[PDB]
Parts: C-alpha cells; structure tokens; sequence
DNA sequence: ATGTATATATGTGACACGTGCCTGGAGACTAGGGAGTAATCCCCTTGGCGGTTAAAACGCGGGGGACAGCGCGTACGTGCGTTTAAGCGGTGCTAGAGCTGTCTACGACCAATTGAGCGGCCTCGGCACCGGGATTCTCCA
DNA sequence: TGGAGAATCCCGGTGCCGAGGCCGCTCAATTGGTCGTAGACAGCTCTAGCACCGCTTAAACGCACGTACGCGCTGTCCCCCGCGTTTTAACCGCCAAGGGGATTACTCCCTAGTCTCCAGGCACGTGTCACATATATACAT
C-alpha cells in the first residue's frame, strides 16, 4: 500500500494501547503522517462491527483537506463537515442523525470555533466514542475550559495529535496530562520532584559534573513519559549564520540619551509648542528591541504625511540594515531567492517604502487581505517569467505549504522568543524535493537587549534532549 | 414602501422601553485616553469609571436633545436646528 | 484568611423593611447598591444640614430638635410633615 | 495609519440618542455640536477626576473619583458605589 | 440578658451604628439622646415609602421581581420624590416614555 | 408727535445706567406680611429684610425677563408672550 | 388686593431694565404668580429659620442664609 | 518678638486664621503652613479684586469706589464672571447691553 | 465686638492704587466676599480629609482644594503665589 | 429746516487723622502617636494574529416641510387731563432681644463581657429562549 | 367601509442560574461606675418696630387715536427618509513577559497641652472733600 513499515508499527501501538483501553497523545513530527494513520487506524476500529460514532477536531484551513483524504483513502467511506453560517446550521443539526440507535451513523469533522461557540447543542442530544484533536497546540494555560463540560459526559476515548509539544514552558505536561489523564491531579501539583539544579545552570552545554542527582532525575524523567510519547524518526542541507553588526554613534546617542528618558525636554523645542507628546514610554524591554531594531520605528512623536526621511542617509541609524543591504547586495550575485522574515507589520512598511525605492518589485503576505494570498501567489511569484525578487512574511501570518520552493535563502531580521516559531519558519523555508543549499541567515546585535533575548531562547531550546 | 414618517415613530416607542447602551464602548474609551492625554502623562482607567462616564455622558445628551426638542417645537417646527441647541445652553447657562 | 475587608451595608434591615411591606415579592442584587446609596446620601445630607445649623447657632450640641428643623428645611411638602409625625412617636417610647 | 477619535462617534449612534429623546426629524448640521458639546463636557469631568486621582498620590482611576467628580458638577449617579 | 436599643424602639434599623457613624465624622462635640433613633426613624419610613412604590410598580407590569426600571418609574411618577430626585440618574434606568402630541400623526 | 419706537429704546438706555429701586417699598412689605401671614402668625419684620427680599425679586424678575426676551427673539418676534416666559421656566427647571 | 399692589408702571419698568421692546397686555397675572410663589418659597425657608431659634423677630441673616439654600448667594448685608 | 504675618511678607493676619480654623472642627490636627497659604490666596483674590475695581472706577473718572464699579469689574472679567456667577450685589444695578434687532435701521 | 478684614483690605488697596478711596458699602461686600471664600475651601478642604480617611489638614490638601474651587488660570496663579510664601516661613 | 439731550460756574453730610483701653498672639517647657520606611500578588499593557457577525457607508428616487412674499385687521404705544396714595416728619407705647447669675443632670470616659453580623457552602423556582397562533396596523382601494 | 401584507403580543414547553437558606467565628454593642460642665430657669434693662395724624405732590388711571406688526394664505424648491447592496470594524479569544499599584509589617519628630505677658486691634473727637442748582452747544420728523 501507499503506508510504509514505520507506519504500521505506529497503527499496531495504536491498536495495542486501545487493548489495554488508554487515551492517546501521539507527537510525530510529520505532519501528513499523522493524519493518514488515524485514518487506517478509524477503518481498522469501523470495519470490526464497532458502532460508535467520531469526532475530528482540527484548524479550519485543514478541514477540507481532510476532505480531500477520505476522498483519496477509500470513496466508500463518508463524513460530515459541520462547519457552516447561522442560516444553515440548524438546517444540517439533524440531516444526518435522526436517531440514536441506527445501523449507520455519520463521522463529524468540526473546529476549534465551533467547539467553544454554541458547543452545548452537541452535548445535549448525543454521546460520541471516539474524540480526537488534530493540532494539541490550544490547551496550556488552561482557559478552553469547554473540556470539561465534554468530560461531563463520558467520552470513551480521546486521542491528541500534536505537532511538539515542548515549548519548554512551564506546567506543559501537567496540563496536557490532566486534559488526557486526569486521574493523577495531586501528583503533579508539585513540581520541585521533578526539578533539579541541571535546569537552572550557566553552561553552555547544560552539562555540570559537580551537580547532583542529575543522571536519575534524568532517566526517570524519560522512562516514565516513553509509554506515553511516541516519536518517530524518518531516517529510522541547513546552514544557520548569525552576523552581528557594530552600533553606530547616532542610535548610541538615542539609547543613553533615552536611559535617563530625557527625550521629551530636548525635542520640546524642536516639536511645535501646543501639540503636545503622545505619551511617556511605559515598558522597558519592547522599547528596546524598537530602539536596537531601527530608531525610525519610535518616529510616532512626529507627525508627517508618510513623510520618511531620504533613502540614502536611510542607512546610517542602523548597522543591522547596513548589514543586510551589504548582504542582499553581496547576495545578487549568487542569482538565488530570498525571504525575509519579520514580526512587527511596521518593520515590514519600512521595508517595503525602502524597495519601493530601490525600483526591485515585491511580494508581501501582512494579513491585511483576506483570500488573496493564493493570487497573490500565482501572479508574479511562482512563475518562471516572474521578475519578483523579494519576498516579505510575518513569521505568525500563515503561508501556504509550496512544495516548488523556489525561494532557496531565508533572511531573519529579528528573532523570536520562541524556537518553535523558528521551526516552522524553517519548514516554510526548505521542504522535500531540492537538493540546493539553504545557508538561513540571521540578523542580530552585539552587547545589546536582545542578545539576552537570544541566550533564553537557545536554553529554551536545549531541553530537547530530556524528553523522548 | 411605507409613508416616511413611521419608522421615526416606531423606533421613538422602541428606543424608550428599552435599558442598554447605544454607544460603542471601545471608541469612547479611547476618546477619554486620549481627551485624558493632554492633561496628566501616563494614566490608567479602570472600567467602573469608563462605564460611569459614558452613562453619564448619554443622559446628558439625551437631557440636552430633550431640551432642544422642546425649544423646536416652540418655534412651529419639526426639524431640529444647531441654533435650537445653542439657545438651549444660553438659558440653561452652560455657555 | 480574611478574603476582604468588612463592609457595612442595610442590606438586611431592606430585606426586612421589603419583607415586612410586601409578603410576596423579591429584589435583585443591582437594586439594593442603588438603595444603599440612596439611604447614605439621604445619612449625608441631613447630617451635614444638622452639623452646618449647629455651627451656625452657636451650640455645641446636636439634639432633636436640630434635626426637626434638618427635615422640616431638607424634605419639601408632605414628607416633611409626615416624617415629623412618626419620628415624634419614637422618641416617646424611647424616653417613656 | 489613523482615525480621528472624534470621528468615532458616528451618525447613526447620535440619531439613536436624538431618537430616545424624542426626534421626529433631524437636520445634516447638528453633528459638530454635538461632539464639540460632548468634547467640553468630558473634558470638565475629566478635569475634576484626574485632579482626584492626582491627590491621593496615585495613577490609575478608581470609580469613585469619577462619582465624586460628578457629585461636584450636581449631577448625582447612583449604581456604582456613592 | 441585654436588649438592643433598636427593639426598645421598635424600629428595623440599628441604632448603634448610627451612633458610631455620628461620632466617627466629628459633626459636633456633643450628640442627644434620641437623635439616632429620630435619624434611624426617618431613614426607615423614606425606604418603606420608596419600596412601597417600587414594589407597586413592579407588581403592576406582571413581574415578581425589583430591576432599576421599575424604580425610575416609581422616582419619575411622584411629585415628591421627583422633586427629592430630580438631579439624581439611576444607572439602567431609561427615559420616562413621553411623546408630544404635535409628532402625533393625524 | 414721534415715531413709535424711540421712546421705548430711550427709557431701555435710561434705566439701564441708574442703580435705584423700582418696586415701591410701601406696597411690597404689605404683600410681604400678607404672605407671612398664612404660614406662622404675629411675625415682625427688620427692614433689612424685606430690603433684601425686594432686591432679590428684582434680580430675579430681571434675569426672567431677559431670558424670556431671548426665548421671544429666537422665534423671529419682538412681542411677549405668557407661552415665552413658560418655556424658559420649562428649560430653566423652575417647574 | 395686596397682590394688585405691584402695578403695571413697575411691571414695565422692570421689562425695560431687562431691554424689552414692546409688551402684551397678558403677562402680568404670569408674572404676579412667579412673584408670589417665589416669595412663597424664600418666606418659607425664613419662618423655619426664624422658629428654629425660638424666635418672634426675623432678621436679615435668616433671609440671607434662605437664599443661599436656594443658591442665590446675595451680597451687601452680611453674609 | 515677631509675627507670623511679618517673616512671610503678608498683609493678612495669621493667627486669626488659626483661630477661626480651630473654632470651626474643621479636623483634629492642623499644619504648620497651611493658614499662610490660605492667607496668602486670599491676599492674591482680594489684591485682584481691588485692581479690577479701581480700573473700572479710574476708567470712569472718579477718585471713590461704589458697588457699581464692583459690579462692572466683576461682569467684565470671564474668570470672575464663572466664579460669581450666581451672586447678585446690592445696589449693582445691570451690565448695558442692548441686542442688535431692537436697533432701528 | 465683631471680627472683620477692614483695616487689611485697606492695607491692600493703599498698596495696590495709592490716591483711590472706598466707601463704606463696598467694605461689607468684601468682607462677604472674603468670608464666603474662606467658608468654601475650609468646607473643600474638610471634605476632602474626610474622603481620604486622613486626621490631619496639610498643605496639599489646600492645595488641591485650590485647584478644585478657584478655576481657569486663576488657579494656577494662586498656587505659585501661596508656595512661595510657605517657603519663607520655613526657611 | 425747528424743539430736546450733554458740557461748565458756586454751595453742602460722609471720609482720612488723632486719642484712649483691653482681651489674645507669641514665647517658652514637656508628652505621644501618626506620618514616614520593605515583602507578596494579581490586574494592566504593547505589539501582533485568526475568525465571525452585525453595523455602517454609499447610492438613489421621491414627497412633504422650510421659506419668502403678500395682504388685512386690530391691539398696543403716545399724549393729555383727573384723582390718589406714598413719602415724610413727628409722637406715643409696649413686646421683646440680649445679658448675667445659679442650680442639676445627662453625656464623656473607662473596665468587662457576649451574642448578632459577615464570610464560607447546599438547593432549587422565576426568568431567558424556540415555536406556533391569534390579533391588530397601516396602506391602498 | 373593505381587502391585504405585515408587525406584535399570548400561550405553551425547556431548561438553569442567582436568590434564599444552612454553618463558624469575632468584635463592637451593651452594662455599670464616676466626673464635670452645659442647658434650663429666673430676673433685669434698653430699644426699636407698630399705630397714628396732617401735608403735599409725583404718579397711576382713564381715555382717545392712529399705525405697525402678527397671523393666515399660496406657491416653489430642495433636502432628509426609506430601502437595497457591499465593505468593515467590534467582539472574542490567545501569545509572551514584565511591572506596578493593592495590600500587609516597623521608628522619630511635629503637634497637643500648660503658663505667662505686652505691642496691636476696636470705641470716641476734628479738617476736608464729590454731588445739587443755574448758563452754553449738537441731533430726529
């Protein structure tokens, strides 16, 4: 069949966990093969005799794709999408369930926005089997608490398919557990057991001999969590380069002047009396990454029509900027394609005011249009006669999953506090089929806020040993 | 299809039996930040007081268009003039 | 564990005054803060006339009578005349 | 990149509060007024308040400073506490 | 045992506290004797008297239950105490239905 | 002999230069006690009251007239009417 | 009468210090009224303040203190 | 010994205003500079005042100051206009002002 | 005897105008004047230390009584005033 | 053109100096208790994203008030002659407003109990929707 | 009067959550003594409103008269109202971290008393002035 052996063995585990009849969380990396094994896994549990009816819970942008694999998988088998406006959602809550007792009873696939708006019509006329989510990624800091109201009633079994779950955040496994075994509440209710001193360390590889009870907490932290965490590997290119840049004096001259905030008394006299200031800046650190990022970001004191000074001093307030024009232009000649990745929209109008200088046309996803993006796409992108050079995302915005790729270098202009943002991003970035080199690149600064920003994020990031 | 001049009635008799608010909350707390700007930097409002200023700013409006309505109606008229209003404050001594 | 500070209401003496006017009809929770505020600006009132009447007269001392004439100034028509009356009554009973 | 936050009180909802109090008719030129009122209105009551808050050596408005606020100007609000 | 100054009285309202409330806003130096119980009397027949109206004008729409808008209605239909609360604005309160007869079609 | 019209605005710059009392004192401390009378009886009244008490109506009467006046001038008019003075009384919260 | 005592000279004249034109032959009565329910009104407040301190004799400081209740503050006599 | 008026620069008195403030139980405590700061705005009202009025009374060429003259001072200024606005003076008299469709043409 | 601000207020005119007189109706109109201020912010001022749960009258509740009572800029010239006499008397 | 409102000469009841006495503001010792200081903890804040559903904007026809000019009638401003009561001076008279002097009784202050009022949980009936179903309301005819 | 499409409460079910009712403390409410100063009552003195009469002289009243403004009518124009499409923002969730007022503990110095005392605030007598009666020019019919 089109399944591998890896994939049978992921079935057989499902099978033999439903033997010992324990809900599921299944964290494989691949994301298409997560979906077709569920699949395979339902067909094995429908074509038994069982009668029970099912649940899929997944985003909305994938509802349909879910469509396309019960249409690529087997036509006789049917489902119901029960995604629909106001008008018609009355008209589909009893075409297909006319009774509670039947010899043929429909697969129900909903939403996220459809489970926690208008939800208790579903509880009050029907019990479900089998219940399983499709992303595991909206259930930490426990606020969708429209769980228990399900778990009022009694849901047989639940399976929850997660892309990562470590985010390395605090209390993850404890409110992932207690959504599929709440059972256990009062032994997780104390972290410090688990805690140890390798967590909070200063070195480099986290690896400290002088340091106690590490190797037992460490190997009692895996063996307990394997039978619950299964993680499959494929196997059984990527180039990351960090360039810092050197501050110049003018930006250095903003940030000790801006220390002490003095900056409402000298440009007092500059700005015209009786306008008055738009406000003291109340947050230290998202102050700071604007400062380090570009100082022409903190420009909302001034008032001009789109009035932005002159592209060829442009240059001067930043060495990050300096930095990437030397090298996209240094880029050129490597006849390749670049992305540039961003958080802030602004950032991103800066940019954009900046090519639409420079004379290179661009394509650009804000998330300001709605259901232009695959036009957007199609028409001078993509296309071997397209002339568009410059490609701008927003690491939170959604793009769509281009197995062509035709963009081989990625550029990070600011970084995330979170790797796993950073993951996807570098899923966007390369994907199956090319061969080419992706040396990903990265903007940052020396001795400044956001170096620290950096570190946190990497030691974020290094907990990916002790979990498997 | 309907003779104007019923909807007006039918929205007065609905308009009246009715306990909400009709303006939007969002755009009047960011009328009083920023009215709030020019004279103190950097203030917080809770949302007791926003909810409190908003209805006391609907009762007066609706004391004042009571007023100026009365005023309209004293010079042989149906339709509602600025000079109305400003006759209204004038002997209420607002102005 | 004090979860808050103490608050002195007329919460239940309303409950009682309610309960003892109408044997059969209830209150919502929004009302009586509306009561409450009622009574103390009423309280306020007709302390701050009898404090402002003593200054005035030169006393050193509130008696009924300082507050007869707090009512008499403070509550126009009837109710003036009618508060008069049942006030009067139990001062009696509570002296004799 | 803005909105005027004066324009944010649009038409419809003054023809709903003209509407409560009354209004068969309404002319196209009573708009400006109306807000220019509503500005110098919330601008003396905002005066009164923030001098409140300013008093007691803090930052953030209470509800009472604002039924206080309006307790000076005579109009008394009942509901919220005074 | 000990009985209260309030069930000597006859009233609903407590006596003590009003006292406390007296003394602890330094309106005088000296207070009387019977003041607090005059005070607590006035207090007590002003709420029976709002409550009566409050409670008839709700019974009056079918309803077993007090909201604000049947007390601007019992405020806004009495002489007396729309002339004691002619200043004050109830919060969910409304507007007192009134039409001219001039907007009257005919 | 002349115009009608001139005499009025004469007497209008007149009496509006000359600080002086208008109401004859006599008649008005009668109507004074003949209103004390009603509510408490053998009162006794010091000068500088009903001194006080006239000047006061005059202010009042005054302040009346000049609103009633605007309220007459708003509806394109030059006369007075009773329904003007009712009007400002209405607005004002006399009433 | 002691209420046809304010005639219509004074009537006028106090029209014309308030700049009145021309004036109908309708609003005296209107005018008496106010008049009288104004007086009313202070007269009122004067005797309670009068009373209150076991007085006979009405002083100008309780029409002052009378008028200030009212929010008439008047100036000149004391208060 | 000096007072308490002379080592401020005053022309009020204040230990009369100490006095009327412990006369009246307006608290329990008082402060220490609290009845010179009351002195000294109710020097600055009353100096304002004397300077209203004897422009209005200079301008009208006399040498004595009458109600009248207060009168003008006070109804010609906005900010003593919004502070008095609801007192009346006796033997003021009213501020001429004639509007402009009673003027003949 | 009677308390009154007579001699002050002459004090104040002799200093203000040196050839102008007052007549002896204006002074009673002052004196009420001066007194109905007074009244207002020891009224203003008493509230307010009630309000705030505080035993004491300070000088910046007067203060703030000032910026309440006196409006427009009025009030701000009042208070540069009042402070710069307060800091002679302690200094 | 012809008859009325604003500018200059000579005579008079309240103000700017002077004496006098007399309770209070200011200088000085001594208590005391309220205005000044560091540790927890839970709601705002700043720049973004996704997704839904009522609400606001624009346009277009139309009918019905706003407004200006016109004519008529009839109430109000002006002037002259006839009563009339207010303003004034002077007198007689007695209730009552302050103003001391002396007794006694009811509030202030402090120990010492003790049972109502303010928090927390159980347990449900009046109030909020769906869904027919009569019952009138305005717009042609 | 008579149809006709369209709002509008009335009568049913169907749940379901804030109101009404149980505990467990705890802290001011209420008794008993003891002190002390303010209110009540009694006289006593001077003054200032309440009648009351004659003079007289500005002002209110009454009555013609004649004209200007108020009110009703007609014609025209133009400007809000109502209804239908079409975008768009409020509302609701959700990151990711910090930070800042809402609350709780401990010391010192500014304000309250008592005790004296003497130049500065209120009562009684003097020189010296801003409005009353007579002569001269600029505007409305």
């Amino acid at each position: 069949g089109q399944l591998k052996s890896y994939q049978l063995k992921g079935v057989k585990w499902l099978i033999s966990l439903w033997q010992n009849g324990l809900n599921g969380i299944l964290a494989d990396q691949m994301g298409l093969g997560k979906t077709i094994q569920t699949i395979g896994f339902l067909s094995h549990l429908k074509g038994n005799g069982l009668d029970g009816p099912y649940l899929v819970i997944a985003p909305l942008s994938t509802l349909s794709n879910w469509f396309n694999e019960i249409a690529r998988f087997t036509p006789s088998i049917n489902a119901i999408i029960y995604h629909g406006d106001k008008n018609q959602r009355d008209e589909l809550r009893r075409k297909h369930m006319p009774k509670t007792v039947g010899p043929k009873f429909p697969i129900v696939i909903t939403s996220y926005e459809v489970a926690m708006n208008d939800a208790k019509r579903i509880l009050r006329h029907y019990p479900w089997k089998y219940v399983v989510i499709d992303e595991g990624h909206r259930l930490k800091n426990h606020k969708c608490k429209l769980l228990r109201e399900l778990k009022h009633l009694k849901m047989d079994n639940k399976l929850l398919l997660t892309g990562t779950p470590l985010q390395n955040n605090l209390s993850e496994l404890w409110s992932l557990l207690n959504f599929i075994l709440p059972d256990i509440f009062t032994s997780h209710d104390e972290f410090e057991s688990w805690f140890d001193f390798s967590e909070k360390n200063k070195n480099e590889a986290t690896k400290e001999e002088e340091e106690k009870r590490r190797a037992q907490v460490v190997s009692k932290l895996h063996g307990i969590l394997r039978p619950f965490i299964l993680r499959r590997m494929k196997c059984d290119r990527k180039k990351e380069i960090i360039m810092y840049a050197t501050m110049t004096d003018h930006q250095k001259k903003f940030q000790e002047h801006l220390v002490n905030n003095t900056l409402e008394a000298h440009l007092g006299e500059n700005a015209i009396r009786g306008q008055g200031w738009k406000g003291k800046l109340n947050n230290l650190v998202i102050q700071l990454r604007k400062n380090c990022n570009h100082p022409d970001l903190l420009q909302g004191q001034i008032d001009g029509s789109y009035l932005y000074p002159p592209v060829e001093e442009i240059v001067g307030q930043c060495g990050k900027f300096r930095l990437l024009e030397r090298l996209l232009v240094r880029l050129f000649a490597n006849n390749h394609k670049v992305l540039i990745f961003s958080q802030w929209t602004k950032l991103l109008d800066i940019m954009d005011y900046y090519f639409s200088e420079k004379g290179f046309e661009v394509c650009r996803i804000d998330g300001s249009v709605k259901l232009d993006e695959r036009r957007r796409q199609i028409k001078d992108f993509s296309d071997e006669k397209s002339s568009c050079s410059i490609f701008l995302l927003s690491t939170r915005a959604g793009g769509l999953g281009i197995n062509l790729t035709a963009a081989d270098t990625c550029i990070l202009y600011d970084s995330d506090w979170n790797p796993q943002m950073d993951l996807q991003a570098m899923d966007r970035c390369h994907r199956i089929g090319q061969t080419k080199p992706v040396h990903v690149y990265r903007l940052s600064t020396a001795q400044s806020i956001e170096t620290r920003v950096l570190k946190r994020a990497y030691s974020k990031l290094k907990l990916e040993h002790v979990v498997i | 299809r309907y003779r104007p001049g019923t909807v007006a009635l039918r929205e007065i008799r609905k308009y009246q039996k009715s306990t909400e608010l009709l303006i939007r909350k969002l755009p009047f707390q960011r009328l009083v930040r920023e009215i709030a700007q020019d004279f103190k930097t950097d203030l917080r409002f809770q949302s007791h007081a926003v909810l409190a200023l908003q209805e006391a700013a609907e009762a007066y409006l609706v004391g004042l268009f009571e007023d100026t309505n009365l005023c309209a109606i004293h010079a042989k008229r149906v339709t509602i003039m600025p000079k109305d209003i400003q006759l209204a404050r004038r002997i209420r001594g607002e102005r | 564990k004090m979860k808050k500070k103490s608050v002195e209401t007329y919460k239940i003496y309303i409950f009682k005054v309610l309960k003892q006017v109408h044997p059969d009809i209830g209150i919502s929770s929004k009302a009586m803060g509306i009561m409450n505020s009622f009574i103390n600006d009423i309280f306020e009132k007709l302390a701050s006339e009898s404090s402002k009447l003593a200054r005035y007269n030169k006393k050193p001392t509130i008696t009924s009578r300082e507050i007869q004439t707090a009512v008499r100034l403070v509550l126009p028509g009837e109710l003036a005349k009618h508060a008069v009356s049942e006030g009067t009554k139990a001062v009696t009973k509570f002296t004799s | 990149v803005l909105r005027d936050n004066i324009q944010g009180i649009t038409k419809p909802a003054i023809r709903r509060l003209a509407r409560r109090g009354g209004v068969k008719r309404i002319s196209g030129l009573i708009y400006e007024e109306t807000r220019g009122v509503l500005k110098v209105f919330l601008e003396n009551v905002i005066r009164d308040a923030v001098t409140y808050t300013e008093h007691a050596k803090r930052k953030t408005v209470t509800a009472m400073d604002v039924v206080y606020a309006l307790k000076r100007q005579g109009r008394t609000l009942y509901g919220f506490g005074g | 045992k000990s009985v209260s100054k309030s069930m000597k009285a006859g009233l609903q309202f407590p006596v003590g506290r009003i006292t406390r409330f007296l003394k602890k806003g330094r309106y005088a130096q000296r207070l009387g004797g019977g003041a607090p119980v005059y005070m607590a009397a006035v207090l007590e027949y002003l709420a029976a008297e709002v409550l009566e109206l409050a409670g008839n004008a709700a019974r009056d729409n079918k309803k077993s239950r007090i909201i604000p808008r049947h007390l601007l209605l019992a405020i806004r239909n009495d002489e007396e105490l729309g002339k004691l609360l002619s200043g004050v604005t109830i919060a969910h309160g409304g507007v007192l239905p009134n039409i001219n007869s001039v907007l009257l079609p005919k």
